[PDB]
DNA sequence: CGTCCGAAGAGATTCAGAG
DNA sequence: CTCTGAATCTCTTCCTCGTGTGGTCAGGACG
RNA sequence: GCAGAGGUUCUAGCUACACCCUCUAUAAAAAACUAAGGACCACACGA
């Protein structure tokens, strides 16, 4: 059983893997994150409402009135999704918060309130996500990248070998807030513990903990082990516990009970310490010398006079013990230090620390995060409790405590946002442990290190922002402000709420222009994770380590689609099967395995938990029974490749893919080809740019469905139903009676979106693949979209390859292509280019958008209308006029130079208050003819589904179907029915029709007064005119064509027909490439991409052959039949006898061109399969086939291979790229290109350029570019006269540039000067 | 705004943006002549529209130069004739975009193209180190009449046959005639029209036009060719030659000082480098500019005739492959037992796995070149003789057109052990090569390692043009500024040896430098080379047949001119093949040549005596 | 109608324990 | 016992060009 | 603009480097003469 489309063509999968899980809703990512953003979350976890409750207690200081939110509502959208676009506001909805003001007792706060005010007041207008995924901002298409950023919590780094010069490694203990200020703790070389805050100047470890109000005798008992010293006679023998023996040499005798264990000086052997634990004996004697190598743990007080005979953290002398000894102090208690175990690191702080009670420490603390600010106990006070125990300032997330629990070992999952003591110095016993090699350090790479924040969580925080800004703002506002005098509306200004989300959509390092170059770059962009951004790292800043791929990337980010440049794997793209987790991490489904048999049942696993567990691989062979065939498997156990027996592997890769994005899954034999060219054709994929004619891949993964479809570049069966009826322009669903709602149901109109400005000026082209009749299922693809053919995502086209160098044209990476693919259009795409003219309120009147332009051609004038705006579906030519805007007393905006082509639009946009012009008014009066044509279309399709409802229970009743039929069949009202089980359903169909009627009416009235109202303009501009020029861009010598799998190339010559090599059959090969790209670019699925599409193209051309003349259907089933069963335990196995003859005879005829193979991304056919496609159609099995000279006619030798390999046009056409100027306009520095392509501008002859000049004996030539061809305002202007002239002599001069240089210095105060 | 990259003395004073420029994408074109390049029209028009302006005026066809504006706009054919004149001897620079080394930014004569693309001679393009992956070339047009002589002096193609580096050609075929060339100076067992007797290379020509005769089948041909051991006289020399029909007929080309034994051999990368080498050497530099041309133009056709071709099949696995792999993987469980017996320790077996997996993928590359190179067995009028085999891979690796054998060994034999990013190598190799289907955990092993190649590569950049910066900033002050200074003092110059081998001869390094000293024979008192001569081949040679061992050698440190080098201390300009003239500056051409291989350049006991002596 | 309101490398900067 | 070399604390750079997209202050009354 | 004035045109056109013509109180007979405001920052891509 096949989808409709599915049974319209059907793709041959070569995939021996079955798949248990299908691929996820590519766009999930983005959807579910912004709507659990906005979702009414009645927990108040994870949303706008937990915002809200956070920073809305508003309990007025001193104040006694509070503020509390209470319910938050998104108003309807003012513009829809391609109102938005056109209109160029922001597609956003405006934010109805309910809030309730109460006013409590005067000076009463446990008093009741006395009153109320509770009103819903607008805060903001958050951008709404489309349901594509996209945000409308400024009229155009934006998409919020997720951000990987270092996850909120603790963090160990070794920096180890340039720090110190000396090979010690000095461990450092990141604290990282989701909010508030950076806690660090980082070792000296001489093991001093220093503790940093917000990467301050580096303060002693010890000044935070009596910030912690702990003492120095705390301070040792948390850090240290006390050991017992016992005053005795035998020289002060002490108890003492034999394991703290183990480790170290002993330097004294060890006797209990007159029984020398082990001697003086004797290093303790593990015999040694087992006797010494099978003695259990309390006390060990310890000579004088021993006892005084040591340091005091606590404080001392002598009995005589309570004076403290030693301080703590003091080293104990021999005068020390004896005046301990007379003072009578039998129990002595010191720190245990073992410099393998113990080090005394905590200790040689205490004696580097300076501040010895909390008022010190936070003295310091006060000192130096504000310097140059007197300290003051309560400043300072509350300057610490704002650092670190606030809960406005610091904020560790739930993602934050589970982190740092975990890091930590806590058993509880979640503590508290704000730091606690226990926290602090657990996170110093780690850093200690760690220092004595007890754990390991956390590693930055790691990706359950490395959260990912999506849309909603980056909009969460930045609405966050912006309530504590109106925090603020209403906090300062009620404490001054008159009680029950003015209203919450009147107390909370919108202002800056909705500038912070406005400025954070439409401009930030995370919020980036959508590309829609490509359906599949559409894809790839929304579902790209970024490490750039707030809150992390930069192009500089980011190492090497962060950019290279940590094994734990396998299953969650592709390793092969990293975009190329200055961002190498800062930038990544998420793999086709993760999905983020709750708490942000990501997770790749896995199959649990229960003993031996991969249970169907899929679990999805974090970076941490992916550790512990091994999990087999992907090309694990099973035997239907779920039992691993081979009986040890290659697994991955903890990041390491290893074969295991198979009850030990417990799970197993859900699919083969899951390692690629999006991008690369649809490369085809990318397991063949390397990792560099397919990471560079996975580049090329998005770049690609939608041809005239979407041609479906001849050879393919098979993901391309999911693509299509995810994208919202086509339309989707929401209701399965009947085509009712369809046009280009739109199509009418009617749905079936099953999937029809009860009531005002039975209709789905999508109006397909015709030619309109992408976002990379392209054009979004909707194409209907169905006609009238056909049985359209739910899901089902109405219209494909760009780059969508029958619902197959269609990048570029299939085009005949043959692998030779001819003449040296296709010389290092170039590409040969015959005229005849320029002929059939193969590569020609559409580009929409939007000229705007904005009429503007200038001085000495303002700028006349009406056809008043003197000292015009009349051939310019003829092309414009009465008011100057150029007909609709007039070509024009670059430098030809469209608009008739006038300088007050040639403003006009003309067509830029090398562009071309039919307006295919006029958006003229009158401000409110600005009169239209008689074009405008016209162009107004279409809009409203077409809304009110459109608006009467969707009464007449939804009055059509209401009647046939209507009519089906009509005849129930009792009374007859014509009389009813000869009243309005709507209005069968006036005439009485009898009561039945739908007449009340019938009554309500007609009553809300009649309702509908004047409903409708007022919605037209509405529609057509929404374009009738000026639209709001930017202020001082009267009126700006919007005029769409497209252009038919061709294949173009120069111009950049690529293949999936990497091989780039430029095309060299357009080569006659003729000219072009010819196999025996007379086809010529369309496209001749540089076999030599393939050794070194070891790119060798290109090589199996065209064998199999030569072989698809010979079923193919079997097909069509059968067509072309009258076969029998039973012929041809059986053919194609044998086509799609080809053995080698194919997953598909597909039995055409289903299928009827007319759903057979549609499938050949979308088989005529050839036939689509689904080849996966590792799991795709082997050699011998393509092999043995090849020998099914009359080609040769090798894949080589005699070719001849077009030119001479003469046979190559070495049978070439050819075969079909889909090739793309890149948006970087020859047209773009291809510049120049001999005068221009000039900056203000006076060089006289300005630069760029936009401006008319040179290229930049830069310091490698000079250098380059330089080395050579070039004199004249450097000295001409640097001053008569850059700036010189006389030397400029007198070389021009000159060549006009006929004479080419230079005036030297001097460079304006270094007259600017001379001032700008002189201005700074340096007398710099030209002496002679 | 005063100081770095944003600042404006780095910004606009050092690199001044300039008129008459203009870029775009480049295309190959290779039937231009490599001193002349592919124009666009509509670009030449824009760019030389003053030139186009006055020579309007001066025919008259413009009365005013408002009107000459408006012609230029209209484009009427009479605009495009004069463009035609404007064009033909006003060279026009050609800029890649990284202009790492001089040679970056040559003049070529522009020709006036339909497309939209700039054509550079495909010769040349080695030479900018760029290719056609969409680069793009800023193109300017030099001005004055000292600017025009200056490019066709100096910056044309022509005369920068040698990189200023190295005296070698900069020129070098690199990849399609050079193939085409292997193919055609190859020789077959048994062939039609082997063991013909031919006329002359003619004959040859039209014997493979006829298809009586295959290009590489060998005959017995007569060759004139002429010697040049006359100084300034050319005599011929007529002699039967057993040599190929591609071999005969490519000796047309060549021109008649060159010696015939060059083109006998196999003709690959580095013997055609040699061989332009010879003709720069021998023959004044415009024969060996128009055999280059010829070179590339026959190299070309060739190779199209030739019909090379990759594929599956031409892929060879050796049948040898899976018998080592298993009996690698035996190895590798037994080292395993040995472990979990405890006899050797997790570093020791980690050691003794990566050397057994070492050896394993030397062997199976040793049979894959073995059942590649020579593979193919040819019946040769009786028993069947094995030859060296024409499988395309092996003759793009053998050429060395494109990829050494370590690409080939990665593409069919096993790729082998890939270190994971840190540096340290992963205990299981890739066992599995791209022509057969790797494993995911292979691809993502191979993946660590190529995301690493690549952030270094763009680290390489980085760094090397901060390197080459610095380089130009400390030596930009140096000029040649005295013919002689006469200083006795220098360097002295032996070839360097680590004990293994001889890394560097010495016939390199002195090569192209004026002697410190009298060179004297090894016999006492014969001075072979007096005191101040400059090494041309000729005394390189002649000083190798003596075997002088040690030369002291002038350097540029032991110069005594201020501010300046001595033109005999620094020796050949490397470029023109003969002593620097005066006023070059060599500061910059050697800080560009030590700066531009940065790039390829990686960022990250017993006493055995090889022979007697 | 103006018009006031990471990394790395290197050179100072301590600083210091030692002959 | 007053300066060792040594630890520490700021300062400067970190390719080279294209091409596209976008977003933007100071500083509002006021006589 | 010979100095003052006006000027065909081929935006504007005794200076921008400018330039020329005719004419005697004020415009009108004629051809040859000449280059325009673009600052910064982010994102993405291509080499
Ligand atoms: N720039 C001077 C000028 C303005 N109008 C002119 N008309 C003419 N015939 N001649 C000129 O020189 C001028
Ligand atoms: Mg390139």
């Amino acid at each position: 059983v096949y989808s409709y489309t599915e049974k319209k063509r059907i793709r041959k999968d070569f995939g021996k893997r079955p798949q248990v899980l299908d691929v996820p809703y590519l766009l999930s990512i983005q959807l579910d994150s912004f709507q659990k953003f906005i979702e009414q979350d009645p927990e108040g976890q994870y949303g706008l409402e937990a915002a809200f409750r956070s920073v809305f207690p508003i309990q007025s200081y001193s104040g006694n009135s509070e503020l509390q939110y209470v319910s938050y509502r998104l108003g309807e959208p003012v513009f829809d999704v391609q109102e938005c676009q056109i209109r160029g506001v922001t597609y956003s909805a405006p934010l109805r918060v309910k809030l309730r003001l109460v006013i409590y007792e005067r000076e009463a706060p446990e008093g009741t309130v006395k009153d109320i005010k509770e009103q819903e007041v607008y805060m903001g207008e958050i951008p709404l996500m489309t349901d594509n995924g996209t945000f409308v901002i400024n009229g155009t298409e934006r998409v919020i990248v997720s951000q990987l950023h270092r996850s909120p919590g603790v963090f160990f780094d070794s920096d180890k070998g340039k720090t110190h010069s000396s090979g010690k490694v000095l461990y450092n203990a990141r604290i990282i807030p989701y909010r508030g200020s950076w806690l660090d703790f980082e070792f000296d070389p001489k093991d001093n513990l220093f503790v940093r805050i917000d990467r301050r100047r580096k303060l002693p470890a010890t000044i935070i903990l009596r910030a912690l109000n702990y003492t120095t005798e705390q301070i040792l008992d948390l850090f240290f082990e006390k050991v017992i010293f016992e005053i005795r006679d035998n020289k002060l023998q002490m108890e003492l516990v034999p394991e703290r023996l183990r480790g170290e040499t002993a330097s004294f005798d060890i006797e209990a009970n007159g029984k020398v264990y082990v001697e003086k000086g004797r290093r303790i052997t593990a015999r040694h310490i087992r006797q010494l634990e099978k003695d259990d004996v309390k006390l060990i004697e310890v000579p004088v010398e021993y006892i005084a190598g040591k340091v005091v743990a606590k404080d001392y007080i002598d009995e005589s006079t309570g004076e403290l005979i030693c301080a703590a953290n003091m080293e104990l002398s021999l005068d020390l013990l004896a005046k301990l000894s007379q003072s009578g102090h039998k129990r002595i208690e010191t720190l245990f230090t073992n410099d393998l175990d113990h080090g005394p690191y905590i200790s040689e702080t205490l004696r580097v620390d300076p501040t010895n009670d909390r008022l010190s420490a936070l003295v310091e603390i006060y000192r130096m995060m504000r310097p140059g600010e007197p300290p003051t106990r309560e400043a300072a006070e509350s300057l610490f409790e704002n650092l670190f125990f606030s809960e406005d300032r610091y904020d560790l997330s739930a993602v934050g405590r589970m982190k740092f629990n975990r890091s930590l070992l806590r058993e509880e999952i979640e503590g508290s946002g704000i730091l606690s003591k226990d926290d602090i110095i657990d996170v110093m016993k780690k850093l200690i442990d760690i220092r004595n090699g007890k754990g390991e350090v956390d590693d930055i790479d790691h990706l359950g290190n490395r959260r990912i924040r999506s849309v909603g969580e980056m909009a969460e925080n930045q609405f966050r922002v912006g309530l504590v800004r109106v925090e603020r703002a209403v906090k300062e506002r009620l404490s001054l402000g008159d009680l029950d005098t003015l209203m919450p509306q009147d107390m909370i200004n919108a202002k800056p709420i909705s500038a912070a989300v406005k400025e954070f959509f439409g401009s930030s390092q995370l919020s980036q222009f959508m590309d829609q170059n490509n359906p599949l770059s559409e894809i790839t962009h929304k579902r790209r994770i970024s490490a750039l951004g707030p809150g992390g790292l930069t192009r500089e800043r980011a190492g090497f380590e962060v950019r290279d791929v940590h094994p734990t990337h396998y299953g969650r980010v592709c390793p092969i689609e990293t975009p190329e440049g200055p961002n190498i794997g800062l930038i990544n793209s998420l793999s086709v099967y993760a999905q983020t987790n709750e708490y942000g991490f990501l997770e790749t489904p896995y199959r649990k395995v229960t003993d031996g048999v991969v249970t169907d049942e899929i679990h999805y696993l974090s970076a941490i938990e992916e550790g512990n567990y091994v999990i087999a691989q992907a090309n694990s062979n099973l035997d239907e029974e779920g039992h691993f065939v081979e009986d040890l498997v290659t697994c991955r156990s903890k990041g390491e490749s290893s074969l295991f027996s198979r009850d030990q592997v417990d799970y197993m890769d859900v699919s083969t893919q899951q390692v690629v994005s999006v991008g690369a899954s649809l490369i085809p034999f990318l397991e063949h080809d390397d990792a560099n060219r397919a990471l560079m054709g996975a580049n090329m994929q998005r770049q690609a740019v939608p041809t005239l004619r979407a041609d479906k891949p001849l050879v393919g993964t098979g993901m391309e469905r999911a693509v299509a479809v995810d994208s919202g570049v086509t339309a989707v069966a929401k209701r399965g139903g009947v085509v009712q009826y369809v046009d280009a322009s739109r199509i009418v669903i009617k749905v079936n009676e099953d999937e029809m709602y009860p009531g005002e149901a039975g209709i789905d109109i999508y109006n397909l979106t015709k030619y309109t400005r992408s976002n990379q000026n392209t054009c979004i082209n909707q194409m209907p693949c169905v006609s009238l009749g056909e049985p359209v299922e739910r899901g089902d693809v109405l219209a494909d979209g760009p780059s969508t053919d029958l619902g197959e995502l269609a990048l570029g086209q299939n085009m005949r390859v043959a692998f030779m160098p001819w003449n040296g044209y296709n010389f290092e990476d170039s590409i040969l292509v015959s005229e005849r693919v320029v002929q059939e259009d193969r590569f020609t795409t559409i580009h929409i280019q939007e000229l705007a003219c904005v009429s503007r309120d200038t001085k000495l009147g303002p700028e006349e958008i009406t056809a008043d332009i003197p000292n015009v051609g009349e051939a310019a004038l003829s092309k414009l209308d009465e008011s100057g705006i150029v007909y609709i579906g007039a070509e024009v030519t670059g430098g030809d006029i469209l608009v008739g805007k006038v300088t007050p007393k040639d403003s006009s905006l003309r067509v830029p130079n090398g562009v071309s082509g039919t307006v295919i639009d006029v958006q003229v946009f009158t401000r409110d208050g600005v009169e239209k012009d008689k074009r405008a008014l016209e162009i107004e009066e279409m809009q409203l003819k077409q809304a009110k044509k459109d608006l009467s279309e969707e009464l007449q399709i939804l009055e059509a589904g209401l009647f046939s409802r209507i009519r089906a229970v009509l005849v129930a009743g009792g009374v007859e179907a014509e009389k009813l039929d000869k009243l309005p069949r709507d209005r069968w009202l006036e005439l009485g029915l009898t009561d039945e089980e739908k007449q009340n359903q019938l009554e309500q169909l007609a009553e809300q029709y009649d309702e509908l009627k004047h409903e409708f009416e007022k919605k037209l009235e509405a529609k057509r007064r929404k374009i009738t109202q000026g639209d709001d303009l930017a202020p001082g501009v009267l009126k700006i005119v919007k005029v769409y020029l497209a252009v038919k861009r061709r294949i173009q010598p120069g111009d950049k064509m690529a293949g999936r799998h990497g091989n780039k190339g430029v095309i060299s010559k357009i080569n006659p027909i003729e000219d072009m090599p010819y196999d025996e059959n007379g086809t010529p090969v369309d496209i001749v490439l540089n076999p030599l790209g393939v050794p070194s670019r070891m790119n060798i699925g290109q090589i199996l991409e065209t064998h199999l599409g030569m072989a698809a193209k010979g079923i193919g051309d079997k097909i069509n052959a059968m067509l072309k003349q009258q076969q029998e259907v039973a012929k041809l089933r059986e053919f194609i039949q044998r086509a799609y069963d080809l053995g080698a335990d194919v997953r598909q196995k597909v039995d055409l006898s289903t299928f009827s003859d007319e759903e057979v005879m549609r499938l050949a005829e979308n088989l005529r061109k050839g036939m689509p193979i689904a080849t996966p991304v590792f799991d795709g056919a082997k050699e011998a399969e393509i092999k043995e496609l090849l020998k099914l159609g009359d080609l040769p099995t090798s894949g080589q086939i005699r070719l001849y000279d077009g030119r001479t006619g003469e046979q190559f030798e070495r049978p070439v291979t050819v075969g079909y390999m889909y090739m793309l046009k890149l948006n970087h056409l020859v047209d773009d790229k291809m510049h120049a100027r001999s005068t221009g306009s000039y900056s203000l520095v006076t060089q006289q290109p300005l630069g760029g392509k936009a401006q008319f501008g040179g290229q930049r002859f830069g310091e490698m350029e000079v250098w380059a000049l330089e080395a050579y004996g070039a004199a004249y030539t450097l000295q001409e570019m640097l001053t008569v061809k850059s700036d010189d305002v006389n030397g400029r202007t007198k070389m021009y006269k000159n060549i006009v002239d006929g004479n080419h002599q230079m005036e030297p001069g001097m460079p304006e540039s270094f007259n600017v240089l001379l001032k700008e210095i002189r201005s700074l105060g340096i007398n710099i000067e030209l002496e002679d | 705004m005063i100081k770095g990259k944003q600042g404006r003395f780095r910004q606009n004073l050092l690199g001044k943006r300039v008129d008459y420029s203009g870029r775009s994408v480049i295309t190959v074109g290779p039937y231009l002549r490599l001193h002349q390049c592919g124009l666009p029209k509509k670009m030449a028009l824009e760019l030389f529209k003053p030139f186009i302006y006055g020579k309007l005026e001066l025919r008259g066809l413009a009365t005013t130069i408002k009107a000459a504006k408006k012609m230029v706009e209209r484009e009427e054919a009479v605009v495009w004739d004069i463009l035609d004149e404007v064009i033909r001897e006003h060279p026009v620079l050609l800029n890649r975009a990284p202009t790492l080394h001089r040679l970056g930014i040559q003049a070529f004569e522009p020709v006036l193209i339909e497309g939209k693309a700039i054509q550079l001679h495909p010769l040349v393009c080695a030479a900018y180190n760029a290719d056609f992956d969409g680069d793009q070339m800023a193109v300017h047009v030099p001005l004055t009449l000292e600017a025009q002589l200056e490019a066709r002096a100096l910056m044309m193609s022509t005369n920068n046959i040698l990189s200023p580096a190295n005296g070698e050609p900069i020129i070098v075929p690199s990849q399609d005639v050079v193939l085409g060339l292997y193919y055609m100076t190859r020789d077959c067992v048994n062939a039609k029209g082997e063991g013909m007797v031919l006329t002359g290379p003619k004959e040859a020509e039209r014997l493979y036009r006829s298809g009586l005769a295959s290009l590489h089948a060998r005959v017995k041909v007569r060759i004139t060719e002429y010697e040049k051991d006359a100084n300034g006289e050319l005599v011929a020399k007529t002699s039967l030659k057993d040599t190929t029909v591609g071999r005969a007929i490519l000796w047309m080309i060549v021109p008649k000082g060159l010696p015939y034994s060059i083109v006998n051999q196999a003709l690959g990368k580095k013997a055609i480098s040699k061989m332009l080498n010879t003709c720069y050497r021998i023959l004044g530099l415009k024969p060996t500019v128009i055999f280059a041309d010829q070179i590339m133009y026959t190299g070309f056709a060739y190779a199209a005739r030739s019909g090379a071709s990759v594929g599956i099949d031409d892929m060879v696995i050796p049948e040898k492959k899976h018998e080592i792999i298993s009996e690698a993987e035996a190895e590798v469980a037994e080292i395993q037992e040995q472990f979990q017996s405890g006899l050797v320790t997790a570093g020791e077996r980690y050691n003794k796995v990566i050397d057994i997996w070492a050896a394993a993928n030397d062997r199976v590359s040793k049979a894959m070149m073995d059942n590649l190179q020579t593979e193919t067995v040819i019946n040769r009028d009786g028993q069947e003789e094995k030859q060296v085999s024409f499988n395309s891979i092996y003759m793009m690796a053998d050429s060395g057109a494109r990829g050494s054998a370590a690409q080939i060994r990665q593409l069919a034999g096993m790729r082998g052990l890939m270190a994971k990013p840190d540096g340290s190598i992963i205990e299981t190799p890739i066992t599995a090569n791209f022509r057969e289907g790797l494993n995911v955990l292979q691809y993502f092993i191979s993946t660590h390692g190529a995301r690493k190649g690549l952030a270094d590569t763009a680290l390489k950049t980085a760094n090397s043009g901060y390197l080459t910066r610095r380089l130009v900033d400390v030596a930009q002050d140096l000029v040649v500024t005295e013919d002689d200074c006469g200083t006795h003092e220098g360097i002295m110059m032996t070839p360097v040896i680590e004990g293994g081998d001889v890394k560097e001869p010495l016939r390199d390094r002195v090569l192209g430098r004026v002697t410190a000293e009298d060179v004297l024979k090894p016999g006492t008192a014969d001075i072979l080379v007096p005191r101040n001569t400059l090494l041309h081949e000729q005394w390189c040679d002649l000083l190798e047949e003596n075997s002088v061992d040690a030369v002291k050698v002038r350097s540029v440190v032991s110069c005594d001119t201020d501010f300046g080098v001595c033109a005999h201390c620094y020796g050949r300009d490397l470029a023109r093949g003969h002593i620097i003239n005066k006023g070059e500056a060599i500061g910059v051409i050697a800080a560009q040549s030590i700066g531009e291989p940065g790039t390829q350049l990686t960022m990250r006991s017993s006493i055995q005596v090889k022979n007697k002596g």
